[PDB]
RNA sequence: ACGGAAGGGCACCACCAGGAGUGGAGCCUGCGGCUUAAUUUGACUCAACACGGGGAAACUCACCAGGUCCAGACACAAUAAGGAUUGACAGAUUGAGAGCUCUUUCUUGAUUUUGUGGGUGGUGGUGCAUGGCCGUUCUUAGUUGGUGGAGUGAUUUGUCUGCUUAAUUGCGAUAACGAACGAGACCUUAACCUACUAAAUAGUGGUGCUAGCAUUUGCUGGUUAUCCACUUCUUAGAGGGACUAUCGGUUUCAAGCCGAUGGAAGUUUGAGGCAAUAACAGGUCUGUGAUGCCCUUAGACGUUCUGGGCCGCACGCGCGCUACACUGACGGAGCCAGCGAGUCUAACCUUGGCCGAGAGGUCUUGGUAAUCUUGUGAAACUCCGUCGUGCUGGGGAUAGAGCAUUGUAAUUAUUGCUCUUCAACGAGGAAUUCCUAGUAAGCGCAAGUCAUCAGCUUGCGUUGAUUACGUCCCUGCCCUUUGUACACACC
């Protein structure tokens, strides 16, 4: 199954912060927006996290999430 | 080893015209790469050599390695000629 | 350099508390052990013990060392510190930090006639660390620490001249016999005499009077 | 001449590892760490890494010169088309051959078993290495035989940055009963890596921000 | 792409675990039309450990 | 640690739903047993038995019957230039052009011989003295600090009820807070790219020159460069790409699961590489000029040479191969792969021409290779025809006779070919292995081995499904609860 790593999340939170504004619920320019705001070692890292921080921001946009 | 000293003379005008000797672990294999006389002959010849100083002796992949010491080139003034090789000059490049 | 993390610590840091009886007197804790550092250098430090235990793991074993330390002058103020870690030399470090973050008061008094300065003890203490039990008796002058060496030892850093030890229970094993000679001497600033009878006002608190430079961040 | 390029690359491969075998025999004694080997429009250069290269450039040009002739001898090169260069190292507290082979030494020179441990690791990580592991197997108190780990740091051991940032070394220590092993392992830092990625491939770093007195009040500035 | 497959046992004990090696050889080639200077110059300027260089006359 | 106790989970080396079989037959092949001059030897539940890359005619080679050789270094000491010592034609003698031994008599010169010391070797023992490597627990998810909490202490908590996941994977609950190893990330390989950079060792369109059917312009070929243009197909650099996206149903409306939409791709995208801590007297001294100790070292356990043996056959066992046919066999004919390999001081891949029923032969050729073999024209398969249920033309064991190839050497048949002999086998008892998508199964092919020999293995692609999308009933494991008189830990 699909169940993203500690990593992943541990980072998404982090940029979320630091960084509500400058994101959108667009994946595709989140994506990019990691590469100016974030140094990602690998492609499917910097998505996967891109990926999950689109993520929160759905359902941050629609009521506070827990943490 | 038996052998006789016309082939026990190249051998150490070799151990000395060149300093070094190429060896490799193949008996019967008659006549060395340089060295007129068997290989088997070049070995133990310089088997009883650094088995007595004079020599150091070094084996890897199937190839010994023999090197010409300090007291040896001392054992070749006697027996071959003078007192005034190879490993201690000669410097290459074609000049041209 | 130390960088304080506690309210403490600053006001020690800073100079504005001098010596170890005022932490002793507001009961303040003590969490940095730099603190009693700087407040009482020359501190001396013995190593008593090092016993091996070992344990079982999903699989074999599992064996690391365990130090018990004592540190303390030879005035008034001792420590005691057990630590078990993978190695001898860190295990020792630890527990030495370990024992300074100990460290206590001792009542130290006189046997009888208080001609100069006491050489023994206040009255009668005792403590029990599971099943051993130390007990303390003031002495004459010249009687010297009558205890087994490790507790003299603990004595002595502790500064003390002449004492008696009645010692029950399985005093074989090192740590419980020290931890209630600790338990012992850390006990003499409990025990009420009827010199202590006297009302005090109670002082105010190096945290309150330096509050400012008590402050953070 | 005329080989095929599958066998010659492999051929070559054969040839490095025939050398590289070679001087750690040799060389041993000057702690050899490793070699490089250019073909080039004439001239092959063979260069050796020792961090005792007078040992090796020898009394005059001596030495290397008989480790030369040992060369154009066995492989059969024609003279002077061949030429053995000398390096000395890059801080051999960071290669674990020039390590392996000095708890070899070590322990050689008749050292403590736990002693030789310690003193390497803590050579290498005063090298300003990430993390070492020793770890030797054999008869260390005779007997049925045992096996100590001796680590101090930081390691990985799994995907490919193991094959990026640390390198090991396997030596055989011939001792008074019989042998043990000394494999030491030195995980290098990622932060000074020059050559390849310089964080482990999952470390993610965040530039943080700034702070901002927003408003101001539209306005506008000419020029 | 060479391939060396083994077993990674030495004598033949345990599961019949097995390797395989690859070498990779990369190849690739440039045709110039230069004369006398530009000829030996980039043969020797464009050189590097590793890298295996050779240059062709022509015709046969 | 264990348990013939409890609760949860996970797993086609577990079961459910099934597929394919194996166990029955013959042959191949390994193991035992037996036999033998020897039938060398390792290994014995998963984790020994087409494993030791163990397909052995010499070799290998360790075993059996016999014959040589020193390559017994150096040092001390003794004989010896009234010659230490070496060699050999002949004959006798021997499998033998071994001068090994002997008959005669020449030779050759300090290099050898004798002895003690000391060494060199050994596929001789010891894997229960080791290393190195490896298998296994482990298709598993576990391990560990710092600071704080608990306990005299060993310890404990952190590392967890629940839910979630392939996962100590995560949400969360929280006397813990914050982190490192393992898992994940990472790497490889396979899928998409009309976007970039390119191409006579990759292709394509046009153009010359030329062939044929048609002739209404056209359709189909030939031409290694006729000449030009390009990069879709191929190759490989640089990047792009997916994140489980979007919506919807569930759920602490959290991690997540499910569905539908698009998408090259939505099972960790598929498949691998790597992989912590700790452990086992698991295997390997027969991989090693890795190695302790013992053993032996010139009537040698060293080495080499000649021949035999490892394959010897009342029988037990395992891995396989070929089959019982009509969804087939045989004969024609159609004709489509991918992974691969290949000759320098050498004889590897071999087209083509000729010869030969065949196997194979002979003269040439290209290629150190995206260039020559090779579009590796592979088999399954497809069409048409013959056979017509009969141990039949299914099946091809056993055996006779002959021709060729490898090799010094084919007998105890190396292999290949041709004719003839035409066995058991009519679906395989009790049992039992393997598997979830280009998978299973069927099909062959290259590569390892290799002088020759694959019924073995490592990979490859061709044809291509039924059944599941689950559970703890069986069998293993994992955590937790619990008992213990176990701790050399239920051998
Ligand atoms: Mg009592
Ligand atoms: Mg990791
Ligand atoms: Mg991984
Ligand atoms: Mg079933
Ligand atoms: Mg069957
Ligand atoms: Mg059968
Ligand atoms: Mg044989
Ligand atoms: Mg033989
Ligand atoms: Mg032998
Ligand atoms: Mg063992
Ligand atoms: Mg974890
Ligand atoms: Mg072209
Ligand atoms: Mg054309
Ligand atoms: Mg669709
Ligand atoms: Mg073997
Ligand atoms: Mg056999
Ligand atoms: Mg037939
Ligand atoms: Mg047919
Ligand atoms: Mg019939
Ligand atoms: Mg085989
Ligand atoms: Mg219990
Ligand atoms: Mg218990």
């Amino acid at each position: 199954g699909r169940v993203r790593t500690k990593t992943v999340k541990r980072a998404s939170k982090a940029l979320i912060e630091r960084y509500y504004p400058k994101l959108t619920l667009d994946f595709q320019t989140n994506k990019r927006l990691c590469d100016e705001i974030a140094t990602i070692q690998s492609k499917r890292l910097r998505n996967k996290i891109a990926g999950y921080t689109t993520h929160l921001m759905k359902r941050i946009q629609k009521g506070p999430v827990r943490g | 080893m038996l052998m006789p000293k016309e082939d026990r003379n190249k051998i150490h005008q070799y151990l000395f015209q060149e300093g070094v000797v190429v060896a490799k672990k193949d008996f019967n294999q008659a006549k060395h790469e340089e060295i007129d006389t068997k290989n088997l002959y070049v070995i133990k010849a310089l088997q009883s050599l650094t088995s007595k100083g004079y020599v150091k002796t070094q084996f890897s992949w199937q190839y010994y390695y023999y090197t010409l010491t300090e007291e040896g080139v001392e054992y070749l003034r006697e027996y071959l000629n003078l007192p005034e090789x190879x490993x201690x000059x000669x410097x290459x490049x074609x000049x041209x | 350099g130390w960088v304080p993390v506690t309210k403490l610590g600053r006001l020690v840091k800073a100079g504005k508390i001098t010596t170890i009886e005022e932490i002793f007197l507001h009961s303040l804790p003590v969490k940095e052990f730099q603190i009693i550092d700087t407040l009482l250098p020359g501190l001396q430090d013995e190593v008593m013990n090092i016993k091996p235990v070992q344990k079982q793991t999903r699989a074999g074993q599992r064996t690391r060392f365990k130090a018990v330390v004592v540190v303390g002058d030879s005035n008034g103020h001792v420590g005691l510190g057990i630590k078990t870690a993978k190695e001898v030399a860190g295990a020792i470090r630890a527990g030495i930090i370990i024992a300074k973050l100990s460290v206590i008061p001792i009542r130290r008094g006189y046997w009888g006639t208080n001609l100069g300065q006491p050489h023994s003890l206040a009255t009668k203490t005792t403590g029990k660390c599971g099943s051993v039990t130390v007990r303390l008796i003031p002495a004459p002058r010249g009687s010297g620490i009558v205890a087994s060496p490790a507790v003299k030892k603990l004595l002595q850093l502790a500064g003390v001249e002449d004492v008696y030890t009645q010692s029950n229970g399985k005093t074989r094993t090192l740590e419980n016999t020290l931890k209630a000679a600790f338990v012992a001497i850390g006990n003499t600033y409990g025990f009420l005499t009827p010199n202590l009878w006297a009302e005090q006002p109670l002082p105010v608190s190096p945290l309150d009077i330096y509050s400012d430079e008590a402050s953070a961040q | 001449a005329l080989i095929s390029k599958k066998r010659k690359l492999v051929a070559d491969g054969v040839f490095y590892a025939e050398l590289n075998e070679f001087f750690t025999r040799e060389l041993a004694e000057e702690g050899y760490s490793g070699v490089e080997v250019r073909v080039t429009p004439t001239k092959t250069e063979v260069i050796i890494r020792a961090t005792r290269t007078q040992d090796v450039l020898g009394e005059n040009g001596r030495r290397i010169n008989e480790l030369t002739l040992l060369v154009q001898k066995r492989f059969k090169y024609a003279p002077g088309t061949i030429v053995l260069y000398a390096e000395r190292v890059q801080d051999r507290g960071l290669s674990a051959v020039a390590q392996a082979e000095s708890m070899k030494f070590k322990l050689l020179n008749g050292l403590a078993i736990r002693r030789a441990a310690y003193g390497v690791v803590r050579y290498v990580m005063e090298s300003g290495a990430k993390g070492c592991e020793v770890v030797v197997s054999g008869k260390l108190r005779a007997a049925r035989a045992k096996a100590m780990k001796f680590a101090d740091g930081f390691l990985i051991h799994s995907g490919q940055p193991v094959n990026d940032f640390i390198d090991t070394a396997t030596r055989h220590v011939l001792m008074r009963q019989g042998v043990l092993g000394i494999k030491v392992k030195i995980m290098r830092d990622p932060a000074k890596s020059r050559t390849g990625p310089k964080a482990l491939p999952d470390a993610v770093t965040i530039i943080e921000p700034k702070e901002e007195e927003p408003i101001l009040a539209p306005s506008v500035k000419d020029y | 792409v060479l391939k060396i497959s083994t077993r990674k046992t030495p004598n033949g004990e345990g599961s019949k675990t097995w390797e395989t090696y690859e070498m990779r050889i990369h190849k690739r080639y440039i045709d110039l039309e230069a004369p006398v200077q530009i000829v030996k110059r980039i043969t020797q300027i464009t050189i590097e450990p590793g890298v295996d260089v050779e240059v062709v006359v022509a015709s046969n």
